[PDB]
């Protein structure tokens, strides 16, 4: 009976639908997580060293009061 | 078109199995990357608590200084459904690894601007009593 | 080692100098010492898992820290106090946070003011049940995020506002919020998907209207029938609109019974769907 | 229709978490960028602090 | 605590001293004192949400800061001013940012210069509606990102450049940008995924090229039958290329209607697709 | 250049001055210099991959760094030493870390204290196999994370505690942990999915139960086949409860054989399933 | 504002003072001047798109800085120089980086050292095409990552090492690397899924062994049957192992053609599978 085989169909496509769109979000995600990764590399970097320069600044201030 | 709909929609579920498989692997990178990001921040805070101290001392030192078709079909979909187990292993952990860090990042930005100010004041009070 | 000992010493030193004690200078150098004391006490109170004492102690250390001029680290102390009372058994978790925001606020640090502002409304709702003030907070906070142009965060807050606004019967004021957060979400194609639920919510909220609004909102909605995401938005709404306009608490509660199969309903939806289900019966068995 | 409706929403439920993922992951991107403008602006003054702390070294040491 | 009062005090102290008021040494602490004043005013202005009064206030404080010897925190103030004007009712947001970048740029701070540069081009488009200059900025900024070996941001910007370039008839310059952003994308197996859409966009863009500029760029693509991600990129393209080489505005309009079933068509694609639809019809009755 | 030389000189300078050399202020600049020395040695040792020497050297520089009065930067060194010994040849990996936490803890930095606390229990388990002490750490650490309202990490620890609690026969104490970590997981619609596995584990963990404690836990679980995720949770559980109540050590063993098809069984599950498989056999002879 | 002028003044000042110029003190305070000079010039050089000049300029400021005793700000500059030469037209983009690591390494900053170490081996391969030195760097770098318990980056690098090692005919050393990276990936359930491909590679890699080194490696693999993931690993391998132990290069070339469906064969695989497709034929015509 087509009324039964046709019903199955409409349900599978509408299933395929919601699918591909969701998967789209997975892709964009990996694309977003990446951009953020390279941006944090510069953050930590500038911060890490920022602590190195200050570490030398404080070491001098301490020896500037003795 | 029975067989033309039970196969095309199935042909997609097959092109769908890999999809979530491809997104799962792509998601794994988010796992290893958000894990690396969490580590590289543990040291940031370390350097943030490092500056917090030194400044407090410096400031004080300056004061002291101033003064079987469906059987397989299902298996292909089951794999897509099982992947949720991996999709769960991601969104969760990192999803929470997000809060902990963000709440920490703000505490990092503040002190970051805090020390900045105390440096401008220290410099001003220092200039008036320079060589 | 002993908290009581420190709290006491701290007290003896936390007091504006006078007489031969003041001499020429006196203030900051002392009050700070006491701050460090109370902090050291609140610490052991926290390891001992007494929290309450730890929190009240942080309140002391913080207050004193303000008596020295250094508002920043102080406010952060209030945050520590808040985390204490929060994970503790007494209240005050609300006061410490208000005392933190007043500072981040008049200081000029609105970004964080809103960061803790949403935490505040989040406690004032889940605990104090004070929804009116919670909403006032979610709102003012969203205004700050919007100020920083941090759209996303501002939307998170707005979503909170509207979401709880519909629960407090404020349906119209909700649909409007959904409208605004909708026109400010299509500018970014990274929210395309998201733009749906908004229209579904805004169309579900009813200020006891006698027809459209919703029939007009579903119309304003731009869908592409061969769509996939959108299947979880207007398509249902239409059926609901028809089930509403036509007093039939059998075609509405049924369509929601079917929809609850392809898209599980959350507490929110259910609450409102039932409210509508009641408006229908209350127009029917009347 | 059995396995169909079964696998139907099985993903419609996975379509939600990503809606949360894409957002929670984008909210961070902007917050980190905010720290990039402050953290650097900080060390920017550190360049002054070092020199300033040195000028104090040649006056009291 | 009155802004007007502060603004007046600030002006009263922002002036190079001489004669009796000078004494011997000038006083950068004065100009800076005034800066703190104006800042304090701009803050309460932003409080009451007068923005137009906050922004112009920051400008003052900012300008004065330069008269001191602190370009850094000054530029950051210019940013505060830009953020104000942005979320305000007047303009100036463009001037403040240009005044901010001149500083970050001459200071040796390109990372940040580009961070605000993209914001700029984003304003000159979403607001002033001046894409011809916006693209210019999206580009120079992508160049700065490309200098900091920050492939990511560089590509985001390039994508903006080409994206709006196609909308400004610049179809060729668009494919070129897509080619570059495509070549410097395969190197990293992290972009392999999205690397499709680039080829689809590029192949779609046509500088009125009367040939197979795309049919040559469609085969250049490395598609794979089993690769299902690919079925969402060139597979359609080929079918479109045949529908153009035969002036059949029916096979193309049908293939796009079918493709809108397996892969939704975003606003962009739609616009360009109709542009090609016209190149076809137009070549029929032309 | 030579580490031996540095280690020696570091010893020469690591001593309170005296006579003219001390003058008026011996200061801690010397003890600190020695610290920099030993660190410089531990460094080349870590390069040569001698680790042992590197670690012990860091311990030296660290201890001296304590003689300097700068706990923070010291503790971090203790961590360096820990990272050394850990991925080294000798032991001490446990010692350094304990000496690190005593500092982060007394200092008031529980956030980082828990960070190394979990690393500790992780080594005390994957190496020393001192489960009873590891659980104590995973737990206390989870308490700290819970205090920092960092639900995340707190749960990451609790899962460990319960997970390794079932291995120590502590089945009831395990299910309870799963109950708590579940209750403080429903309040957040971001844990809806995982909430399954918890109920599966808790329902599996049986403290020699006889009633329907699991049938009751599975009932507490709101399942609706349409909320499909659940399939990988209780659907099996019920079948297991049936094969258990029917003392059929064939249906249970068949069910574990089938479920291992739809959802693979990790180490944990396996071991426990066999324990239940024995409870059935031992009941068959009852 | 002229770079050409600054480069001159910098030179005129970079020189160990003496006589009157030295007065009483001097040295670092003079060399530093020339340092910021060259940096100031390098900036405008990078502004005029003269990169080459900018890079050589940074090289000057850098070397001089070393002549002041501040390896830190120096190495960072060397990196800036590398960033210039890289996005420039000359070379030395490899020299600057080496000169940077020699500093980050001897200084003790291995974390960041490996951070640039991988960038180095990445350029020495994508540019210089010096796989010999490339592998050496990818490796040593992974060793550093392994020291900082950064299992993650460590394996990323190992994967590079083995990956390109199989290309240099180093099949055996490759499988060994895959074994190591495999034993240090199962401890982390966050990698179990990917752990398959490792065994697939290690089994595909053949150091001209005619035995069943692979039939033994495929057995060492832990797979059940209903594994959604495992379908992309050994299942094929066995079919390949049989097509070899029967000198039937027709079932192997067919299996690679079929498997190429459920899992697209990337470059690597193609090359090795061809090196396996040849051995069989060569075993036939022999």
């Amino acid at each position: 009976a087509l009324s039964e085989i046709e019903t199955r169909h409409s349900e599978i496509i509408k299933l395929e639908n919601s699918i591909r769109e969701l998967h789209d979000m997975f892709m964009d995600m990996a694309m977003l997580v990446e951009s953020q990764g390279e941006m944090i590399d510069r953050i930590e970097y500038n911060v890490e060293h920022a602590v190195d320069y200050v570490e030398r600044a404080v070491s001098d201030t301490k020896k500037a009061v003795k | 078109r029975a067989d033309q709909l039970a196969d095309e929609s199935l042909e997609s579920t097959r092109r769908m199995l890999q999809l979530v498989e491809e997104s799962k692997d792509a998601g794994i990178r988010t796992l290893v990357m958000l894990d690396e990001q969490g580590e590289q921040l543990d040291r940031v805070e370390e350097g943030m608590n490092h500056i917090n101290q030194d400044m407090k001392e410096a400031e004080k030192n300056l004061k002291d200084l101033g003064k079987a078709r469906e059987n397989e079909m299902d298996e292909n979909l089951e794999q897509v459904s099982g992947i949720i187990g991996n999709l769960r292993h991601m969104a969760l952990d990192m999803g929470n690894e997000i809060d902990t860090q963000n709440r920490q990042i703000d505490r990092i930005m503040e002190k970051a601007d805090s020390n900045k100010t105390r440096i401008d004041e220290a410099n001003q009070r220092a200039t008036k009593m320079l060589g | 080692a002993e908290a009581m000992a420190l709290l006491a010493e701290a007290e003896r030193k936390v007091k504006n100098s006078q007489s031969f004690f003041s001499g020429l200078f006196g203030g900051s150098s002392k009050i700070e010492e006491a701050c460090e004391i109370y902090a050291r006490a609140a610490n052991m109170f926290k390891m001992a898992k007494n929290w309450s004492a730890a929190g009240n102690a942080f309140c002391q250390a913080a207050q004193l820290h303000l008596q020295l001029q250094s508002k920043h680290d102080a406010a952060t102390c209030f945050v520590d106090a808040g985390n204490a009372f929060k994970k503790a058994d007494p209240q005050e978790a609300i006061n410490c946070l208000m005392r933190a925001i007043e500072i981040y606020t008049d200081m000029g640090r609105f970004t964080i003011a809103a960061k803790h502002h949403i935490s505040i409304a989040e406690i004032y709702e889940t605990e104090l049940v004070d929804v009116e003030k919670a909403i006032a907070h979610y709102e003012q906070s969203a205004d700050y995020y919007k100020g920083e142009e941090s759209n996303s965060s501002a939307n998170k807050c707005l979503l909170k506002v509207a979401g709880y606004a519909a629960q407090l019967e404020q349906y119209q004021k909700a649909i409007d919020i959904y409208e605004q957060v909708g026109t400010s979400a299509m500018d970014s194609p990274l929210l395309k998907y998201s733009a749906k639920d908004y229209f579904f919510k805004a169309a579900l909220c009813h200020f006891c209207i006698d027809m459209l609004n919703a029939k007009l909102a579903v119309q304003k909605y731009e869908e592409l029938f061969p769509a996939f995401s959108d299947s979880r938005e207007c398509k249902l709404m239409k059926k609901l609109l028809e089930a509403h306009e036509e007093q039939n608490v059998d075609s509405y509660t049924e369509s929601v019974k079917e929809y609850d199969s392809i898209s599980r309903l959350d507490q929110w939806l259910t609450t409102m769907l039932l409210r509508i289900k009641k408006t229908i019966q209350g127009d029917e068995e009347d | 229709n059995r396995r169909l409706q079964q696998t139907q929403a099985q993903v419609d439920e996975v379509v939600d978490i990503m809606r949360v993922n894409v957002d929670k992951v984008l909210e961070r991107d902007q917050k980190l960028s905010e720290l990039d403008d402050r953290a650097d602006a900080l060390q920017a003054g550190a360049s002054q602090f070092e020199t300033s702390a040195a000028k104090l070294k040649r006056k009291y040491w």
